[PDB]
């Protein structure tokens, strides 16, 4: 029943007692469930030692990754190309979910075709679907550039890009010089952020490669800047109002911040801004390439050094503060233009935000996961916080980057209890918060799920989670945020307090028992 | 608009394309005219999308693991490759259950195979096995696992069948194949047709020489509710205040058992004809178990629905239906006493998937609202036979829209709300019309049922009449 | 007892078994403590509607306001001004309170200066206090000008504060040449604001009220922008950011923004940006002069309008999308500056926004106060939101004001279960969310005594605190927010919305009981 | 620095003054020598702040009501004067009660009778009486209320005392006048005792013809400790455990009750002889009640207290005595094991009110570190008598220190850790100087006796060691 004044959706609706008598008669006439002693009885075993050991000595099965599949961040990296559209050739059902990902997170469109290949496709492979893809493609959408991907499909038949791009073009399914970098993607080696990193390095390669012999290091004053996978737009913003600050000329390569916060004015617009053609083309005269999330950029790393002869800087993200301030002063180096007042001064008073709240963070134990450079800048602030990562989890990490954040913790003694774990899920991740409880998580939407599992042991073992990181699909704007920089540092400070502060008050707010702490000063 | 207008509107957008495109768009494109009844003489449907023009369909694995496999709760579904699948539809559809989950329940969670390069080359049916082994150690209470494939499984030659005869014999566990690969068929529909055929060959027979299940004459099934948001519980209550046992949901807060129960029952009640007409026609053949399409959008189609099912029993469930029709009546009067004065004459567009894009129309019209256009992702002609009757005259339909043509046709018609999905929300609301999601319910419901469409109602209202609308011009110009 | 691994602060040291027993020894032996029974029933009586009238029919008992004094305000104004030191005449006490109160809000220094008036001085007055005082302070913390208010003892005993000022400057304890600007500033009348506005019409009056003659309106080219009570950071930066970016020439009259948030870089500055003295003395020349908070700015419209013969305009608090429209119309009026396309852009961005979060924001209800123009402002995003602000708390607002309210909420069909108060307090709030409960109060820091209290009844009556306003002493640098503008409305929108979704998350985390409806994407 | 180096200190920083200010000012900073036993030799105290030089003291309000009133749990006490004071000092102090809040208990709430300008000018009695009367209703349970002056209530002639009298009289209730208005005295000291003599006069007698209590030989009282953090808590745990009976806590989670039936007790424990010196003296005078000075920070402290109280009744407590500290000797000493390393030899300054610039300096020493400067916003002679034994020679002494001075001081003497109120806190941390509340506890505590040493430990090296320290020189500079 309903009460016109006081409508009930799902929730509280199915509690009212015709629903719940309703759902105790179906359990018990139908579903032939086991009893609540046994759910009971195999829920606490799923919270123990024994059974964390099992867990982790999976071979076979993933249970609740933490990563995605190429072709997503070879879309994403498309998206960031002045009127270009991702194209992934292959299978349609991927393009569905690639959008649908990024639209739950950005609350924004997100353009991107399929030349929707069929079983028919595994005897001739997919070169007609290529021609008439890409020549239905132009005329439709007008893109000027259309960025070519692969679904898994067209890896196994094993269709060559590069001849069936050319064929397009001999054919005049597409004009000769239309620009149609492509980049092979798939989902079965590495992950989403492989897939960013493919596609960057094929378009790099498409508007350079053959036009090396009038380039020369330095000659247009500018320095490139590859931000790789990212999905909050306060990183595109921080990095470039950083370097507009300084006076230093840049090339950001790959910028969606535009086409993923257009306006709601009374049009669609299924381009706006992003990195120019001229821009990639003149990459090879600045004066150095600089990689912002260098674990996932090594392909795009080789190419520009080998290709373009930039003596890439070693630099971690700009995450925290000594790599934020590593960074300037290497963008600093590079370009000749002095670090200014104005970020010497936000510098400070992201100090000063840390001697105001060090107190509460201090010793502060985390359980935190997401994609390799994220992850290490994230550990990193932590600990010039005090503040201890215990349980470190990159699904998609790699050997060499588990010793890079290996030396990172020996280089602190807030890294002392601390763990890094690759190739883990958050099947493996909840088993950890419940052997060696931390205060909070730091992850995705995914971590929903394991604060759940936590509370239901009890409300002293719950442990809350604290949204950074991608996706986030169940909290609205906070794609708008920023994690890099001074900016990000301070972001990142003010949501870990808080959410320290947030959860003591919820403690303390007990009448007569806790709330002797329930104070108003903090 | 007139029919001429609109067949001019439709030749208009149609300009754009490359012959050959255009061709074939022409014939997915129609003015409806509700006096045919062969809809194959209209428009043409359940053809392969054309390459390069942003369809918003999905795959047969979105069909089969998405849609009816992944909501029967008590069972582990496996995206068996790589782990993209998986990922992309973990929790993307409201299909809503009561458990325990990671423990009893496992709807939420994302089980995978994670292929790599390896897996591709060597095969993957070792490491299936492996798999079953684990989740068998790590998830005891799973009464039965699925398997369902990814694009690559069949690509490299596979035998996930041989593997689940020999797991499942060595466990006395039901382990279910499901060839539901996405380069096969040409949009979500295929899997829905495999995925029955699955359940048909792997899951429904187990009780065949079992006569221990006590029936009555009531008991009956929900066939084809997902439970979005709820919908199926909003419905089942009405079916059981009328006097009615039901059984089985298939497969919204579904369990294996009321599966392998389901041929006890005495008739299947048919929602989403589409994706469950399969096993439907199977049950009739095999079991003789009758079966009838119904709708629970809006009063009139529920009341319409409750009566025709009532109708299949005796005098004893024709007046309990009554009964029910009379508790009801005040509440949906009240529904529509205050919201149609805010809703009538506001004129909608739906685009949706196979059921849903006529299935509405009854309630909206509840409203005083006027479904202007409307079409499908992945429908058949046997879902067009039913829509043209439906719709109004020279109301525009479109099958496997563009998005292009979704823009155009839009800009266009003008109308006051769009119904669709999360690849279309935020474009339509740029262009400063409201929009409602149409499968997720924008996060709301339950739609189904008297308390489905007080819902409803509520969501139509806040969004068409919302704030918001009046303010996306800047008084600047 | 403490374990050295694991040390226990009072939550939740006290809450060992030991300290639990020797606190029921201590209250059954010495205390005479009510029953809990008799406890349970007044706290049950406390949330009545009965209790609510006898609550609203006081007339001279006031609990837990939610308004401070007259001298508070006084001493953020002078804060905003170059190298000035607030000082205020009368009581030492007084001042450490000031200090303390904007110390734990901004957690940033606050200086200011007493002349440390005692009881002998209501025999003769505190002209020797006014005397030595402005001489010590000039000397020992070397200000470029001293801004001067009161106590209300020296309010009481009646010194006239002109003719102290003058007697020090002739006898020389200063400089004739050097700034004292002065307000009396009554504890009794009024509240913190109507400080603010008396000082700021004091120093007003002092640069100009003389040097009228050589003055022509418009001759500078500029537009006055006069803030305010302001105690967000972003707000004065927002305002700033915005003008600039219009390329209107503007003079922001009492500036604390720079000495509020100095860099911790080694050395602490008493004193950092501000409005010049430069600034104050041109201030006539300019186009006009636009008033953020008009409602408390009453004798300051009087000064500008009477003598500056400048055309005040009548608006708003620039606080939501209609309001901040308005501004930004008048000021490209006003300065013949176009609206740039950065801030068309950003209005559109904000739209956007509200219509991505309108479904989880239509129709929830809010408690809310503070200041008279910050809570209008409020209250209009919040319909504009499509908000219900059901319980309108104004503690120091007027009966003008509540008519202008009141005409906003008629406007609205979202205002039609509002209504608003003023001349009432925390108290008289808690009655209001306990028998017509809302969904969450939008409140300071006092406000978490009201949830504490809700929660007691019951989980079902608890409603939360959402923080905004001021002082919000128990969550960390929350002074850096924006309230103002469409940066500010981005924000207020945001904090709102993931209120509403993180609470909704809490009614769902039932394992098997509510968590049917415990979604991933929202 | 060496005396003479000290010595040279305080006469560079005074040149910045005018003559009379200076002269003043000189005679309030000193050199120890711990030598000496009369500090009126060397250095002068409690007089009036020198205008316009930003003391850090507070008011007679702040003493009384903020600090002694204040913190009694179930009466009610009024700000009476206009609305700034009592919300200012709402809930600033962190005076720790168990209680059921707005309904048993009220420390945290701000009455007041919020003066307007007809009040001035007419008077405030009849507001107060019509107060009370509103109170008596709204708070029914509450077991007394007091009437905490602000300035202008003795500056207009209000009779407060009058009200009192005829209201309690009427009311058959106990209210306390106190003239504590900030216009009187010099600073928060005044207010203490006239709070102090409010309790005489109008409380403690309440039961002196009454002899039902159950007096036994062991029952004491703690004066002068008022749960900041808990500290009063974690003092009382250990009296008890020693074998006393803790009959009342002045004023920490203190209850009327409690206070009337002190003077029924066999000794007075006072820990802040600043504030309840007066009472103590009082207590002894008319009921016989021998009182003693304790010390509760830091283990040192806190065995030579407990083994000098237990000297004071019969061998059966010195026993207990002595069991206690065996009982915490292995919890400190991990704290030491643990700690100590992390701070020996550090240097500390501190500015606080009028105890703990003292009665901290053992806890410090626990932990190695060297108190280096310390002083009172203030203090009497009497409590500099107590500190120059207690500090080091050619240590530095300040009385109410003015904001410049403490700052020059600490730039010359460049302390590892400073520990002073919220005033001072981020002046310091931004000259990159660890900076520890001494007031407040920066939210921490409790900091009295063995549980205490531990939390105090744990801050003062979370503080001092932390990686934020070593930040604030940017590395291009
Ligand atoms: S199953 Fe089908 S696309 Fe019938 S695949 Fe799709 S939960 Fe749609 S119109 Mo999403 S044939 Fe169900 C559907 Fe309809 S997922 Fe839901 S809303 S009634
Ligand atoms: S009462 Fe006094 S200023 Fe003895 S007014 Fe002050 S809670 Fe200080 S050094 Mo705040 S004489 Fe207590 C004090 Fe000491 S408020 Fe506390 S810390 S031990
Ligand atoms: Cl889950
Ligand atoms: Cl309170
Ligand atoms: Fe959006
Ligand atoms: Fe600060």
């Amino acid at each position: 029943s309903q009460q016109v004044d006081k409508i009930k959706a799902s929730y509280p609706l199915f509690l009212d007692q015709d629903y719940k008598d309703m759902l105790a008669k179906k359990r018990d006439g139908f579903e032939e469930k086991y009893p609540q002693d046994k759910i009971d009885e195999v829920f606490q075993w799923t919270t123990t030692k024994e059974y964390q050991e099992l867990n982790f000595q999976r071979e076979a099965l993933t249970v609740n990754p933490a990563k995605a599949c190429q072709p997503l961040g070879a879309v994403l990296c498309a998206l960031g190309f002045e009127k270009t559209m991702p194209y992934v050739h292959g299978s349609q059902g991927c393009v569905a979910y690639f959008r649908s990902y990024f639209n739950r997170h950005f609350r924004e469109p997100v353009s991107c075709v399929s030349d929707s290949m069929t079983e028919d496709a595994a005897v001739f492979g997919g070169q007609q679907n290529m021609k008439d893809g890409l020549q239905n493609c132009k005329a439709t959408y007008k893109p000027d550039m259309i960025a070519v991907s692969t679904t898994c499909m067209a890896e196994v038949i094993g269709d060559d890009l590069n001849a069936f791009i050319n064929n397009s073009k001999k054919e005049g399914f597409i004009p000769d010089e239309f620009p149609v970098p492509f980049a092979h993607t798939p989902s079965f080696v590495g992950s989403h952020v492989t897939g960013w990193d493919n596609m960057f390095e094929g378009i790099a390669r498409y508007f350079t490669l053959k036009s090396m012999d009038d380039k020369v290091v330095g000659s247009n004053k500018k320095i490139n800047i590859v931000p790789g996978f990212e999905t909050y737009l306060g990183n595109f913003r921080v990095i470039k109002r950083m370097l507009s600050e300084m006076g230093v000329g840049y090339s950001l390569l790959s910028d969606p911040e535009e086409v993923l916060d257009t306006p709601a004015d009374g049009q669609f617009r299924m381009y706006a801004g992003g990195t120019t053609q001229e821009e990639m083309k003149d990459a090879p005269n600045a004066l150095n390439t600089v990689l912002l999330q260098p674990w996932h950029l090594e392909k795009t790393k080789k190419f520009v050094e080998g290709t373009w002869k930039h003596e890439v800087p070693k630099l971690n993200i700009p995450m925290g503060l000594d790599w934020t301030d590593e960074f300037l002063m290497k963008v600093s180096e590079i370009s000749g233009q002095p670090i200014p007042a104005s970020l010497t001064k936000e510098r400070g008073r992201l100090v000063d935000m840390m001697t105001d709240s060090h107190t509460w963070l201090h010793g502060k134990r985390f359980a935190l996961w997401g994609d390799p450079d994220f992850v290490m800048g994230l550990v990193k602030f932590l600990l010039e916080l005090g503040c201890e990562p215990v349980h470190i989890l990159c699904h998609n990490g790699n050997k060499r980057w588990k010793k890079a954040v290996d030396a990172i913790l020996a280089a602190s003694p807030y890294g002392k209890n601390a763990t890094v774990y690759i190739g883990k899920d958050l099947w493996h991740l909840r088993s950890l918060v419940f052997t060696d409880k931390p205060d909070f998580m730091i992850g995705n939407s995914y971590g929903k799920f394991i604060q759940r599992d936590t509370l239901h042991k009890g409300k002293e073992f719950e442990v809350p989670l604290i949204r950074i990181g991608f996706p986030i699909f169940d909290r609205h704007h906070l794609h708008r945020s920023t994690t890099l920089g001074y900016e990000g540092a301070m972001q990142i400070l003010t949501t870990l307090v808080n959410s320290i502060l947030e959860r003591l008050d919820e403690e303390t707010r007990g009448m007569q028992a806790t709330d002797y702490n329930h104070d108003l000063v903090r | 608009m007139s029919r001429e207008e609109v067949e001019s509107l439709i030749q208009e957008v149609l300009e754009v394309y490359p012959e050959k495109a255009r061709k074939d768009r022409n014939k997915h494109l129609a003015v409806n005219d509700p006096a045919v009844t062969q809809s194959k003489k209209c428009i043409i449907s359940n053809k392969k999308s054309q390459p390069g023009l942003m369809t918003i369909r999905g795959c047969a694995y979105a069909g089969s693991k998405g849609v009816v496999w992944g909501p029967i709760k008590d069972m582990i579904h496996i995206s068996h490759g790589p782990v993209g699948c998986g990922q992309y539809s973990r929790a993307g559809r409201r299909n809503y259950y009561i458990g325990t989950t990671g423990v009893n329940a496992f709807v939420t969670m994302n089980f995978t195979s994670d292929f790599q390069e390896k897996d591709i080359v060597f095969g993957g049916d070792k490491k299936l096995a492996k798999l079953i082994d684990e989740v068998e150690t790590l998830f005891p209470l799973n009464k039965g696992i699925s398997v369902q494939s990814e694009c690559p499984i069949g690509l490299i030659g596979d035998d996930i069948e041989s593997v689940s005869k020999v797991k499942g014999a060595e466990l006395s566990k039901t382990i279910v194949p499901v060839r539901c690969e996405g380069f096969r068929g040409v949009s979500q529909s295929l899997g829905h047709h495999i995925a029955n055929d699955a359940v048909r060959d792997w899951v429904l027979g187990k009780r065949d020489e079992d006569t221990t299940f006590a029936s009555t004459p009531y008991d009956v099934a929900i066939i084809g509710d997902y439970n979005i948001g709820g919908d199926a519980w909003s419905s089942r209550i009405l079916l059981e205040e009328m006097g009615l046992r039901c059984v089985a949901q298939w497969s919204g807060d579904g369990s294996i058992s009321e599966i392998e129960l389901t041929p006890k029952v005495k008739l299947n009640l048919v929602h989403c004809y589409r994706s469950m007409n399969y096993i439907s026609r199977h049950m009739e053949e095999k079991y003789g178990i009758p079966w009838m399409e119904y709708n629970f959008f809006g009063p009139t189609k529920t009341i319409e629905s409750l009566r025709a099912i009532a109708a299949k029993f005796d005098e004893s469930i024709q007046k309990k239906c009554e009964e029910v029709i009379a508790k009801y009546k005040p509440e949906w009067e009240a529904v529509v006493a205050k919201y149609r004065p805010r809703l009538e004459g506001k004129r909608v567009m739906l685009y949706i998937g196979g059921l849903r894009p006529r299935h509405v129309i009854g309630a909206y019209e509840d409203l005083g609202m006027e479904v202007v256009g409307t079409g499908y992702e992945f429908a058949h002609n046997d879902d067009y036979d039913r829509t043209m009757k439906e719709m109004g005259d020279s109301t525009l339909l479109y099958d496997d829209v563009t998005g292009y043509e979704f823009e155009e046709f839009v800009k266009r018609i003008k109308p006051d709300l769009i119904g669709s999905g999360i690849k279309e929300k935020f474009i339509f609301q740029k262009m400063g019309i409201p929009f409602r999601q149409m499968h997720s319910w924008d996060y709301s419901g339950p739609y189904h049922g008297f308390d489905g469409f007080a819902i409803f109602a509520r969501d139509m209202d806040m969004t068409l009449n919302n704030p918001c609308w009046k303010k996306l011009q800047a008084p600047w110009e």
